[PDB]
């Protein structure tokens, strides 16, 4: 299978700072790499797919950039409403598997 | 409106079956596939498997000999079957949309225990 | 001329079809396959007076001019012959004016029934691009 090494694991930042999460394959992926968010006590949502395309709803202030096996998620100027857990996952044929996780908290 | 609840008995022991349910409204399943995913309590997404539009269904590695996803088109329901329960399958269990390569519209979730 | 999926995708891909208005290239190497089996010079006539050309089966009803079909819109501004040549390149450009949301990819009926919901990444995985 395909493994993704997510890092961070936690990140602290306070409302204004620009953060970035970065994800790498440990095989090529072809750009087939989606971003999620989730809120505490709710499900994910999709931000982020095909590497750089936002999702319908999603501010522009999120940002993804990658090709081959390292990917990232980059957010500029952080929001209140953007802190919780990040997690990435690819999509080259099957079985999918999802990064570890990044908590975004804040200072 | 797009949207997909799951439907679970939130307690099982070792020796039952355990059977989920995800109904869908606002979409086909014949047009779209459905992905099975659980996060464990204060952990990660764990991917557990899918269903294409076309019936085909893919697993993860490490639990294929334990699963087993279907659908019913005509109910808009889809499946999910597992057996062998252990105590680490005790999670959160989501059923979500995929549409081109990406999970676009995802479930609340349903909780499940798993006991002696 | 009769392309193999590879050489199909790395051609689509060059002009710009991966992701088009968020479809993957699987989907378009996809629609080729079941409305012209990869053939370039694939022609259809239907029970109207309109006839498909090339290897995306553009109808000379609305998008394509061969002024023999009644009613012609000829909304991409282009001869049908046009698209049956080996060079794709007019037949993407037409395409691309065909699909322009994320729900255009229904303009062909080959690819709404055959291809949607389907791994369509599988016609191209493996290929060099």
């Amino acid at each position: 299978d395909i493994v993704l090494t997510q890092s961070p694991a936690s990140l602290s930042a306070s409302v204004g700072e620009t953060v970035t999460i970065t994800c790498r394959a440990s095989g090529n992926i072809h750009n087939y790499l989606a971003w999620y968010q989730q809120k505490q006590g709710k499900s994910p949502q999709l931000l982020v797919y095909y590497t750089t395309t936002l999702a319908d709803g999603v501010p522009s202030r999120f940002s993804g950039s990658g090709s081959g096996t390292q990917y990232s998620l980059k957010i500029n100027s952080l929001q209140p409403e953007d802190f919780g857990s990040y997690y990435c996952q690819h999509f080259v044929s099957t079985p999918r598997t999802f990064g570890g996780g990044t908590k975004l908290e804040i200072k | 409106q797009v949207q997909l609840q799951e439907s679970g008995p939130g307690l099982v022991a070792p020796s039952q079956s355990l059977s989920i349910t995800c109904t869908v409204s606002g979409f086909s399943l014949t047009g779209y596939g459905v992905n099975w995913v659980r996060q464990p309590p204060g952990k990660g997404l764990e991917w557990l498997g899918m269903i294409w539009g076309d019936g085909n269904t893919d697993y993860n590695s490490a639990l294929k000999s334990r699963l087993s996803i279907s659908k019913d088109n005509s109910k808009s329901q889809v499946f999910l079957k597992m057996n062998s329960l252990h105590t680490d399958d005790t999670a959160r269990y989501y059923c979500a949309r995929e549409r081109d390569y990406r999970l676009d519209y995802w479930g609340q979730g349903t909780t499940l225990t798993v006991s002696s | 001329k009769v392309f193999g999926r590879c050489e199909l995708a790395a051609a689509m891909k060059r002009h710009g079809l991966d992701n088009y208005r968020g479809y993957s290239l699987g989907n378009w190497v996809c629609a080729a396959k079941f409305e012209s089996n990869f053939n370039t010079q694939a022609t259809n006539r239907n029970t109207d007076g309109s006839t498909d050309y090339g290897i995306l089966q553009i109808n000379s009803r609305w998008w394509c001019n061969d002024g023999r079909t009644p009613g012609s819109r000829n909304l991409c501004n282009i001869p049908c012959s046009a698209l049956l040549s080996s060079d794709i390149t007019a037949s993407v450009n037409c395409a691309k004016k065909i699909v322009s949301d994320g729900n255009g990819m229904n303009a062909w009926v080959a690819w709404r029934n055959r291809c949607k919901g389907t791994d369509v990444q599988a016609w191209i995985r493996g290929c060099r691009l």
